[PDB]
């Protein structure tokens, strides 16, 4: 239904390496399909998805100029940083920025995106009428005072509802084969002894698209957070995800847990149980 | 696709 | 600010000994993004490593996952090491088939 298109931009000063860092990367869902590192070998837009491969050099040549332009303008945004947080030019910092558009089901812009962080913490943000602005501390009130002189948030919106969305809408269409699909998690339960009176149950689904999920667990149809371990959300490395979630039940009341697993790709919920 | 910058967002 | 990195080695597939598979290492939740990431076999750096582009989560976190190809069996092991700043000294943890 709802479909989304973001973009991540991390810039990271390297004092007597010479200019910044500059790595960014673009997606669609939970689908990379971009990049641009400013350490390759021939720095460019690169192609990380086989539908958006098809796309003519006018495409990646101008990519790869706007790439460069955003690199420039942290690149700035780096030292004025640096005057406003009265720091030297000897240490190492961060400039991270993620900002996209959401497609919804009527084929309108459903949610927008524009966040900007300094060295790990919140720095400006785009406010949810896409037209305001939110500053974390003292320093970035400047950038917001600017930006609300240059009336930026509207050049940003106009591209909201320009370019981004009908070019999310042309990727949804050259890749429905992979973007629009939902691959339900194949799962499994798993036992692991870890005495002679106790033992861990693992909840496997593996494969799953997209990464969004739930697992949890439930002892005689009350769910269980005492003893219980859920991992992180992981890639396969094909374009899929994984997780697993483990409990940890005295020998004999196997039995008496259940796991339960709810995914878009599925009907309905899992309902699993130790399958000896 | 990416933004295109215009007049820019300096901070 | 600087977050401790999370570290997850794991298969793509369920471990099979003599059939092929691909070993990932996921670290996420860690700051700055300078990190170095190394698949090791008994002890010894991996001959082919790459690695994902770098991206962020929603606190800002960064997260790479640096994979290889392997064939699983039961006399060889497998670890990630990972230092970083927050790091005192290089953590290495052993890819377990039940994780």
């Amino acid at each position: 239904g709802s479909h989304s298109m973001k973009y991540f931009y991390t810039s990271v000063s390297r004092p007597g390496r010479g200019e910044p860092r500059f790595i960014s990367v673009g997606y669609v869902d939970d689908t990379q399909f971009v990049r641009f590192d400013s350490d390759a070998e021939s720095p460019r837009e690169e192609p990380r998805a086989p539908w958006v491969e098809q796309e003519g050099p006018e495409y990646w040549e101008e990519a790869t100029r706007r790439a460069k332009e955003a690199a420039q303008t942290h690149r700035e945004n780096l030292r004025t940083a640096l005057r406003y947080y009265n720091q030297s030019e000897a240490g190492s910092h961060t400039i991270q920025k993620m900002y996209g558009c959401d497609l919804g089901p009527d084929g309108r812009l459903l949610r927008g995106y524009h966040q900007s962080a300094y060295d790990g913490k919140d720095y400006i943000a785009l406010n949810g009428d896409l037209r305001s602005w939110t500053a974390a501390d003292m320093a970035a009130q400047n950038t917001q005072r600017k930006w609300e002189g240059n009336r930026y948030a509207e050049r940003f919106r106009a591209y909201l509802e320009g370019e981004c969305l009908e070019w999310l809408r042309r990727y949804l269409e050259n890749g429905k084969e992979t973007l629009q699909r939902a691959d339900p998690p194949k799962t499994h339960v798993t036992h692991h002894p870890v005495s002679d009176h106790e033992a861990t149950l693992r909840c496997w689904a593996l494969g799953f698209y997209p990464a969004e999920i739930t697992l949890t667990w439930q002892r005689d149809g009350e769910e269980q957070t005492q003893d219980t371990e859920f991992v992180e959300t992981r890639p396969g490395g094909d374009g899929t995800f994984q997780k697993w979630g483990a409990v940890v039940v005295p020998s004999g009341e196997e039995q008496r847990y259940t796991c339960h697993v709810q995914h878009e790709g599925l009907p309905e919920p899992l309902t699993l149980r130790w399958e000896p | 696709i990416r933004y295109p910058k215009t007049f820019g967002w300096l901070w | 600010i600087q977050r401790t990195p999370k570290i997850q080695v794991y298969s793509r597939h369920p471990p099979e000994n003599g059939k092929p598979n691909f070993l990932n290492c996921y670290v996420s939740g860690f700051h700055p993004s300078d990190i170095e990431v190394d698949l090791l076999k008994n002890g010894e750096k991996m001959g082919k490593v790459e690695h994902s582009d770098l991206s962020f989560s929603k606190d800002w976190s960064f997260y790479l996952l640096y994979y290889t190809e392997f064939t699983p069996n039961e006399k060889d092991e497998y670890a990630c090491r990972v230092n970083h700043v927050t790091l005192s000294g290089p953590r290495t943890v052993k890819w377990d088939r039940d994780m």
